[PDB]
Formats: C-alpha cells, structure tokens, sequence
C-alpha cells in the first residue's frame, strides 16, 4: 500500500501545474512492487492526503489555500469533490441541529467550524459548485464580514418560524419580473454560473428579516463583492461586461486574481488599436472566456492553464 | 528531570522507602521486621545519572551568557560601521575557544553560523559581512574559511534595508511638503 | 517590445469560428409545417386570446394546443393585473 | 489582588508622589526581576542555532528576547575587546573633571585642554572610531 | 514484544519431563505464533517509510528556502547511515530529486530578491506624476486621466490598472494625517470626488464605503443595541456627508434611507438610540395597508396643495 | 482623591520601514518546489 | 472532601512546593500505595491462562496489568540468572569509581583503562550481551 | 493566587503501528466453520 | 518534552591519549 | 512626549580663545 500511494501522488503534483494527465484507475503504469489497482485505491489516497495535509509545519493560512489548490485541479470524477460533499451535507445538519437545541455548544459543533475556515480563501467557488446549499454561505458571510456573534442569531432564527411570513411572491414568476426591473441595475448584467445561488440568498433574506425589500439590497452586495467589472473608454463610462472571480485566478495564491484582469484589459487595447474598423464597433467580454465583436465575427479564447504556463515562463525568463 | 541538589533526592528516597517497606510488609502481613541485595548497582547509576544532568545544566548556562554577550556587541553602530569590525569578532572568538568558554567545537560552529543570520536586521550589516568574508579558523583539525564553512543570499537583504530606510524618509518629505 | 505583457497577451489568444446571430436568437429549424383545420380555429376563437398573444401558438405541433391556449391566457391575466396597478401611466403627464 | 507582588501595584495606583523614593524601588523592582527571572530561565532550555527548532519555538524566541536588550552604554562593554584586537585612574588622573565628579573651568579655560576624558583610551589611542550618521551612510549604498 | 521471533525459533528443541512423559515444548503445544511475530517487525519498517515521506513533503513547503535545506541535508545523512536493503529504493530517488530542487530555488532567490528591492524606489515616482494629473484637473482643465497614455520615463518604468487603485487608498489615508482642523480634512475629500470622471479611482471607494455602513446599520437593527466600537464605519461616511449632501443623494440613489437616519442625528438632536428602538417595535406590526404603490404616489404628486412637492 | 504616578516604557527597535501596498503583487505561487 | 489522600492532592495542588521535601514525598507516595494494593488484590483473585478466562475478565487484567512494569533496570534484574545459564566488592575494588561514587581521573588518565564496570560480570567476562538497535533487527528480518 | 505543580505522567509502552485504512477491507465472513 | 528515559548501561566504553 | 535617548559620548571636543 505505502509503495502504491506515489504513483498516484505523481499524477497530481503534475496535474496541478497545467497538465491533462487523464485520471482513470485503469491508466496506471503495472508493476511488481505495486500489483492491480481498484476503485477503493482511489479513495483512500484522498483521505491519507487529507490526513497528512494537517500535520505540517505551516500556519493554517497555508493549510487552507493548500486544501483548496488541491480540489480546484480536479476533474469531475475524483475524490475530493465526493470528500467535500459529505463535509459540507454534515456541516449543515450540525447547524439544524443546533437550531432546534436553541444553545451554542462549543464541543458539538466540529464539522462546522472547519468548513468555514477552507471556505474564507475562496467563496466562489464553493457557490458555484455546490449550488444547492448556499443557505450556509449566509450564515458564514454574516458571521465573518459583519461582524454577528454566532448566538445572537439563533434565537432570531427561533422566533422567525412562529410568524411565518408566507406573503406570496416566490412562484419562479417573480424572479423574472425581479431582474428586468429598470431601478435594479446589477441584477440586469448577471453570470449565468451564479444564477442559482442568487435565488437561495434572497429567500434566505426575505424567510430571515420579514421585509421584501431589504433582500434586494443584500443581494446586490454579494454579488457586487463576487464579481468583476470592465469598463469602456468614453467620457461617460459605461458597461460591458461581467464576470466571475474564479475565472481569473492563475496560481494557487488567494489573491491571484490581479493578473488576468491586467491581461485581458492589455489585450482588449491592442486589439482596438491594431485594427480600424472595430471603432464603429462595440467591443464586449461574454463568458471559458471570450472576446467577440457586434456583428459576431472576431471571436477569441481564453483559458487559466496557458496563461499560468506563459506568465511562469516569461517571469523565469528575466535571470542571471 | 526534577531535582537541583543532592539532599532534596536523598529525603526522597529515604522517605520513599520508609514508606514501601511498611505497605508491601503489610500487604500481606508477614512481619516487617522479620530489600537488601543489591545496593551498590543502584546507588552506581543514580550517582551516574544525576552527574550527568547536572553537566548539562551547567552547560547550558555557559551558552546562555555566550549569547547575551554577543547581543550586547551585535548592537553597537559606529563599531559596525568601522571599517574594522571582523578583527574584534575574531578576537573574540579565539579568546572564548582559548579559554575554553565555550565547550567544544560544534558550538563554534553553531554560533558562527548564526551570527551571519543576526546580522541581517541591523544597520551596518553589508559592511560586516563584506570586511570579515575571507578570515580562516582551524576546526576539527581543518582547516577552512567563513565563506567555505556556509556556501550571496544575505548580501541582497543587507541592502535592502537601506532601500527600505530611504523610501521612508521619501515619504515622509512629501508628506512634510504637502501639509505645509 | 514583448517582456512586460504582450508576449502573453497575443501568443495566449486562440481563434474560433464566428458566430451565427440568426440561428441563435430565433431558431426557426423546430418549427412544424401544420395546416390548422376549422374546429382547430373556432376553439382559439372561442377561447378569447387578444391579437397580440398570438405569438406563443404559432409553429406548434397539434398534440399540445391546449397548453399552449393555457399559456396566453396566464399571461393575459398577469398584464391585466399589472396595468390595473396603476404602471404605466406615467405618460400622460408629460 | 492578593498576590504579594500585585497589590504593590495597587499601592501606587492609589497612593505615592509624596512617597519616598526608597519605597517607590522596593515596590517597582518586583516585577522587573519577576519578568526577567523568566525569561532567564524559559529561553535557557532551547537550542542555538535557529536551523533546529520548531515553528512555535522560534517566534517565542524572538518575542521573549527583546525583555534583554541594551542600547546605552554598548561602547563601554565592547571598549575591552577591541583593544585585544588593535594590539595584537581615580579620577583625579583626569583631566577636566574635579574629584566631585564636576567639571574644572579653570584647566580648560587656562591649559587649553582639546578633549574631555570620559574612558579609558581617552589618553592617546589611534583606533578612532568616529561618529557617523546612519541616514548618509544609507544613502551612500543606494 | 520486540524481539520474539529469535526466541520461538531457539526455544524450539528444549526437552522437559513432566508427569513421567519426555517431550520437547512443541509437543506440550502443538506455526500460527512465528508468523505474528514477523509481522510486528513488519508494522515498525512501515511507520519508517510513513514518517519519512511526511517529513520529507513538509520540509519543501518552508517560506525560506535556506532553512529546508538544511532538514534535507539532516534526513539523507540518517538514511545513508542506518544502511538500509532494497526495500526503500523509492526513497532515494524521492531525497535525491528534493535535494536538486532545492538548490535551484535557493540560486534563484537572490535575483528575485534585487527585484524586489529595485521596486521600492520606483513606486514614489510614479506616484508622483498620478498625483499631479489629479492637482491640474482640480482646477478646471480636461486631462484624459486613463493609464494607457502618460509621460512614462526611465525612472517610473511600466504603468498597469492596478497603480490608480494603489494611488486612491495612498492618497485617502495621506489626506487624514496632516496638521489641519477637522473641516478641512472632510472638504478635500468631497472636492477630490466631485471632480473625477464616471470611471475614476475614488467612486468606486466610496462606493464600498456606503454599502459597508448600510451593511452596519443593519447589523445594528437585528442585535438591538448601539455599541460605539463595532460602528466605525458607519460613523467615517457621517463626517463627510454633511459638507455636501446633495451630490450623495444623486450619485447613489438607491439606499437614501440612510441619509434619513443622518438627517435627524444632527440637525434636531435625537440621540443614536430610540430609532433601534422605533425599528425593533415596529418589526411585528406592518403599517403598509396597500398605499405604497404606481398609483398613491401618482395622485399624490398632482395636487395644488402641495406646493413643494408638485415642482420636482 | 488619589496621585496617579506615570512610567517610562523601554524603546523597542524593529526597522523602520515604508507603509505597505494595498494589493500587494506578490509571486503567484506556493513553496519552494518550481 | 474528607478523605485523607483527597485533601493531600488538593493542598499540593493550592500551595505547591512551598514546602519541604518531605512533605510532597508522602503527598505524592500515598495514593501510588491505595493503586498498588488495589491492583494487586484485583489480580491475586484471577487465574494464571488466558485460555481458561471469560471475555470481561481478560479485558480486565489486560488494561490493568501493565502498571507493574519498569524499564529501566532491567539489565541489574536480570544479571543473576544469566551468570549460573553459561557458567553451567565494595566499591573500592573497582576501577574508575571514587569511593564517594564519583569518577577517578587519575586512573583513566594515566594507566589508560579500558572501559568502566558500573556492574559486576565486567570483570573477566563471557556472556557478551551486545548492544543493538531495534530498526536494524527489523529491517534485517523483513 | 497559588503556584501550581504538574505531574509527571507514566510512561507506557503499546508498540508502534502505521494509520488505519478507512476502507478496511478484510475477509466477508464472520465464523470459524465454512 | 522527555520522549523517553535511557536505560542503564552495562558497562562504559571511553578512550585515552 | 518621549524620544529615544543618546549613548553617552566617548569624548568631547571644546574650543577656547
């Protein structure tokens, strides 16, 4: 077993550094001092990972980016994403549990506090592939950027359920009516990836406050921290495109967001000024990620693995 | 590792025994006056033991007023910005090791190779480093260099403490300017 | 000059295909080619859909008309609530 | 409160200023000797070389050492070595300075004395070590 | 125990007699022990390999390269001293290949680090220039502020997007530091944000800044109280928007019931509470019967007695 | 009522050093393995 | 809060080693004798096999047997039986122990002694006991 | 306000063994007999 | 702290000049 | 208040007539 776990130890410390390494079971190089491999082979290399990740000798901050460059390189078939679906599912019925005691108890609540610190260096991510439980993304947010006590809010959740609100308006209707709105302007230019968490945290708001129209104004605060806005180049600047933060990341580093903005921003320029024709044009950014033109001619991609290969390459370039 | 003198373990021991005697006695009844075998392989490596510790004691207070010392010389300025700083901490060094205050010859090599480490945080650091690089000792009967005994990686640090300093005092000119 | 950011600005981007606006917006290849019979006619008539819901109905297939007519209607119904909240007159004013 | 070094720090809190200065020592040098009698012996137990310790280790270190430090009379320490390195009173032998430990006008204004004797190496002495401002030194290696 | 095996197998042929019969100690028995006893030495030569892959994995991860180096140096003297079989091949090759990378990552260091230190220097002049544009256009002339094109010379070197949002916070935290009265600093504020275009570096701040304080309030709402050391932020928006309250209310007219609880702070003197307490009680009843609606605000703005409010 | 009585604490050294940046480009890798 | 070993653990606890040694020593001695005898009388009433024993009771004298164990002179323990299996002093008769059990330089300094007999059996010799080290038994079997 | 003392706890002796595998795969039948 | 105590040694083994 | 203090000089210069 010992001499079988670096085999596939290998395949991700390439993987994880902008490789396509194909990760079947049955795509593993045989040998004698290893044998055959299985489906469970696959599955206790994750937790031994996990196992070994938390007794290093690094501060937590590295743990928990560590951690998470872990799951962001897999594909749709790897333990990781199973490993975090039962975190995640067991943290939530901890939380609902907790609710119905009505007290915070400090050594009963374990899964529920490690979730939230791998859940602080990346929350969009998270909202973008676990879309069904983003009531706990709400908690987590007003506990962190608020600056709520964890007891406080128990016992509004306690009396919120005698009154129970009930006022209509959640019949898949309303949301359409919702984001055409002329007064809302955020909630017009939205990602279709974060479609589905927007619902979720408006009704979370409106089951949680009463009111109908303090949703509307935390909704747009998420949104706005967990996206990226390009502008044009007119006196009166104006919009053209949004899109999402785990879109542009390069490395591993929480904050690595900055370069790719910086790339597509050089390449939108040098594109309008090598060409005269776009000026009558209105050059946009959809979202992969691509650059396309008014009539839908120019067309251009853009992905994270090239753009890491060639910024690594270029900064090792400049040497002794 | 418990005791500092001699008398606390022998008042242990004596009433130690004196108690054991009588309970296993009376465990089952017998007769306490009715454990004397082997004494002298006992008392051998208790004395073995308790020596032992109290060398390493010993030792230990010796490094720790080594190292106050050197922190009393590590942060004087205009000795590090003379030219003539290495020929001290050589000096030095041969007058400890010469009267053998410090023990053996790994801790030379210990604090040798931290000084370097220290001497980064400081004010005349590049100048030190650059003035005591090519100085030769003789350990473990050879004989070697300063530079040979480490293997270019604290120069750049040294300097860009000073970057640092005049980037702050930058600023604050155009702060100074600005408010006026 | 390529050091600071061209180098990668260009040698990254990939060329694709251009986009085709009218397949996308519309996408006239599901419509069906049925001739509606009279019953078929009376049935929408009777039914009492405005001229301007008509859109819904056209180019589907004659399993599914009564869904369709039950589509419009909700509709119709929606609008009507809408404009009897006082909306859109607004323009009377100036 | 009832800690015996504790309500010391009551006492001055409440009381003091008329107070005589042999009580304000004896209930000010406590905690000074309590803090540095600790740090003594809980930085006596680690390693040297900062290669071979631990992570906690080393910030606890770092922390706890500066309780230590000296910064005022480094020269008169370090005058001792430095003459090993080169070569290799009762006050009253002094000049400019009267047994009362006060300057005497009289010598420096008559035998025109060009340097007042505070140390040793006063008296002759080619080793110099010549004050230097470090922000012009700064600006010379950049 | 520790050493088992050596004493099963020796202990094998020792011959007793016991109630008249001769026989060795096997036959007082009757294979299933060797067997366990190997395999206790087979649990210790695993949790060697364990704990020397998990200490060679965290010792390349060290923020200072020079320190794993020596941990390396440590773990392969160990391994070549205890002489081992050719059972833990895929160690060496582990050791050897974290030994290379770590020399390469040490030589690299110093030149990132001259980098590094080339920098600091530089970041004064360009903020310099940044500043000047924003000091001519405070006084009324058209500067075309975007980054693509400025007078870029040997000493500033390369502009990018991110250097006006460095330029906005350094000069915010510049502005509450100097040696001013208190209006002062609140007004140059103000003038520096009604004079940027409908993309500059300040908006964008104090958009942030209104959106935290709303945030705030409304935290304060739901626990009940009014504790000065949480509300920070919403007391810095206060300062700033009394020296100009009209252009606030048309740059961002979408959470004016902020301004409303400002208003009366100041002006007629109720004191911070009381409104939590107004807010709080008025949680369970809703006074809205119907009126809020495109109809009540319509036929209340087309009256002639209401002579403010017809003119808008 | 009461003398309050002020001490003077011990001056501590760290290296001056230039107020940070607010995003702080850094390297956008982790450890030292390239 | 009555008994007289639960009063002992708590006051040793409150004052500490204010004290004497003496007084910690039966402090401390007191509840080790009440857990020997209790262990002891628990195991006397067992028997000998484990293949004669219920479940309950092998868990029992498993998790309690283990407090009678020592470590460290094992080698002085067992010197006896080894002597009379092959073969079938009063300190001043040793080399290299003073008679106050301290060392003697003179000796292994001027007559170059070869090894120290903190035991008896170094003298002459024939039983050999060689030092080892677990891991190079391990690796050797496996 | 005291000065605790802590104790030095008995030293015990288990044997090493390497983690335990969350799968655990062993034999599908309980029972001597088969 | 103290990982384990070191067994008492049969005999001593030292060098000279 | 407070600034740092100053080592005591190691000698001092004077001037006369």
């Amino acid at each position: 077993t010992q001499n079988k776990q670096l085999v596939i130890d290998q395949v991700y410390q390439r993987r994880l550094a902008g490789d396509n390494v194909s990760t079947n079971y049955e795509d593993l190089p045989v040998s004698e001092a290893t044998g055959e491999f299985k489906r469970s082979d696959m599955n206790n290399y994750a937790s031994a990972k996990l196992q070994q990740i938390d007794q290093m000798d690094i501060p937590e901050a590295a743990k928990d980016a560590q951690k998470v460059a872990l799951l962001r390189a897999d594909t749709n078939n790897g333990p990781f994403r199973n490993a975090f679906q039962t975190l995640t599912q067991d943290a939530a019925g901890e939380w609902q549990a907790a609710v119905i005691r009505g007290q915070y108890d400090p050594d009963k609540m374990q899964r529920f506090e490690s979730l939230r610190r791998a859940y602080t260096q990346d929350p969009s991510s998270f909202a973008a592939l676990y879309p069904d439980q983003a009531q706990l993304f709400s908690t987590f947010d007003q506990m962190d950027k608020i600056g709520l006590d964890p007891q406080t809010m128990i016992e509004a959740d306690k009396q919120a359920a005698s009154q129970s609100r009930e006022m209509r308006m959640e019949s898949d209707k309303a949301w359409q009516e919702l984001k055409n709105d002329s007064r809302n302007k955020d909630l017009s230019r939205l990602p279709t990836s974060l479609d589905a968490s927007a619902r979720k945290v408006w009704d979370s708001w409106y089951y949680r406050t009463g009111n109908a129209d303090a949703a509307t104004q935390q909704t747009q605060r998420w949104l706005n921290e967990n996206t990226v806005t390009f502008q044009s180049e007119g006196s009166d600047g104006k919009s053209i495109g949004m899109v999402s933060k785990h879109q542009l990341m390069v490395g591993d580093n929480p904050e690595s967001w900055q370069v790719g903005r910086d790339i597509i921003d050089t390449a939108r320029k040098q594109l309008i000024k090598a060409n005269p024709w776009v000026v009558n044009s209105q050059l946009s950014v959809v979202e992969s990620i691509f650059l396309q033109d008014a009539t839908g001619t120019i067309r251009i991609r853009y992905d994270k693995e090239l753009v890491g290969k060639l910024y690594r390459e270029q900064q090792q370039k400049a040497q002794d | 590792g418990e005791f500092r003198t001699r008398q606390d373990m022998e008042e242990y021991r004596h009433q130690r025994l004196q108690d054991a005697a009588k309970s296993y006695a009376e465990e089952a009844g017998i007769n306490p006056t009715d454990f004397n075998d082997n004494i002298t392989d006992r008392n051998i490596a208790i004395y073995g033991s308790f020596n032992k510790y109290f060398s390493k004691q010993s030792e230990e207070t010796a490094m720790l007023n080594t190292r106050i010392e050197m922190n009393s010389f590590l942060n004087d300025g205009d000795l590090m910005r003379s030219p003539e700083s290495g020929k001290t901490f050589m000096a030095y060094l041969r007058d400890g090791l010469t009267t053998a205050a410090i023990p053996s010859d790994q801790r030379a090599r210990e604090v040798i190779t931290q000084t370097v480490r220290d001497a980064i945080q400081k004010s005349g650091g590049s100048n030190f480093l650059q003035q005591v690089r090519g100085e030769r000792i003789t350990l473990n009967g050879v004989d070697a260099t300063v530079e040979e005994i480490v293997g270019n990686a604290a120069i750049v640090e040294a300097q860009g403490t000073e970057y640092k300093l005049v980037a702050k005092y930058q600023e604050d000119l155009a702060l100074g300017v600005q408010s006026a | 000059v390529k050091n600071s950011m061209v180098g990668v600005a260009i040698r990254a981007g990939q060329t694709e295909d251009s986009l085709d606006v009218i397949g996308d917006v519309f996408n006239p290849t599901r419509w069906n080619n049925h001739k509606w019979t009279r019953e078929e006619l009376d049935q929408i008539r009777n039914a009492g859909v405005l001229p301007q819901y008509y859109g819904v109905i056209t180019g589907g297939s004659p399993q599914n008309l009564t869904e369709l007519i039950n589509l419009a209607l909700e509709n119709q119904k929606l609008d009507q609530e809408k404009a009897k909240a006082g909306t859109g007159a607004q323009l009377a004013a100036g | 409160m009832c800690e015996p070094v504790s309500i010391g720090l009551g006492i001055m809190s409440v009381a003091g200023a008329t107070m005589s200065a042999s009580q304000q020592a004896k209930a000010e040098g406590a905690a000074i000797d309590a803090q540095n009698r600790q740090a003594q012996e809980m930085i006596k137990q680690m390693n040297y070389s900062d290669a071979n310790l631990k992570m906690q280790e080393r910030d606890l270190k770092e922390q706890q050492m500066a309780e230590l430090t000296e910064t005022t009379l480094n020269g008169i320490r370090n005058q001792g070595m430095v003459r090993a390195a080169v070569a290799e009173d009762t006050v009253k032998e002094r000049a400019g300075i009267t047994e009362s430990y006060n300057r005497d006008y009289a010598a420096i204004f008559g035998n025109r004395i060009a340097n007042i004797e505070n140390t040793q190496s006063a008296i002759r002495g080619q080793g110099k070590i010549i004050k230097t401002s470090p922000l012009a030194h700064a600006l010379n290696v950049a | 125990k520790s050493g088992g095996s050596n004493f099963l197998q020796q202990v094998r042929g020792e011959r007793i007699t016991l109630n008249g019969v001769d026989a060795t100690v096997e036959e007082i028995v009757g294979n299933a022990a060797i067997v366990e006893a190997q395999g206790t030495e087979y649990k210790l030569v695993a949790k060697y390999q364990e704990d020397l892959a998990l200490g060679v994995q965290s010792a390349i991860l060290q923020d200072d390269p020079t320190i794993g180096l020596a941990q390396i140096q440590k773990l392969k003297e160990q391994n070549n001293l205890l002489q081992p079989g050719e059972e833990l091949t895929p160690q060496r090759q582990m050791l050897i290949n974290a030994e290379a990378s770590l020399l390469e990552a040490v030589k690299r260091k110093s030149a990132e680090q001259a980098k590094e230190n080339t920098k600091l220097i530089q970041t004064q002049n360009k903020q310099l220039v940044i500043d000047q544009v924003y000091q001519r256009r405070l006084a009324g002339d058209n500067v075309s502020t975007n980054y693509e094109d400025l007078p870029v010379s040997e000493a500033t070197g390369e502009f990018k997007r991110s250097d006006m949002n460095n330029y906005a916070s350094a000069k915010l935290q510049q502005i509450d530091q100097m040696d001013i009265p208190e209006a002062a600093k609140d007004a140059q504020k103000v003038a520096l944000l009604r004079a940027d275009t409908n993309n500059g570096p300040f908006r964008n701040a104090f958009q942030t800044l209104t959106q935290d304080a709303a945030g705030e309030w409304q935290a304060a709402v739901i626990r009940g109280q009014y504790d000065p050391d949480k509300m920070q932020r919403f007391e810095s928006l206060r300062r700033a928007y009394t020296q100009d309250p009209s252009s606030f209310a048309a740059l961002y007219p979408d959470q004016a019931q902020l301004f409303s609880t400002f208003d009366q702070m100041d002006k007629i003197g109720l004191d911070p509470q009381t409104m939590i307490e107004a807010d709080k009680q008025a949680a369970s009843q809703s006074r809205e019967m119907r009126m809020e609606s495109d109809k009540a605000w319509q036929e209340l703005k087309n009256d002639s007695r209401n002579k403010d409010l017809s003119r808008l | 009522c009461f003398s309050p009585k002020i001490s003077t604490p011990k001056p501590s050294v760290q290296a001056p050093e230039p107020a940070p940046l607010s995003e702080e480009v850094a390297s956008v890798d982790i450890g030292a393995e390239s």
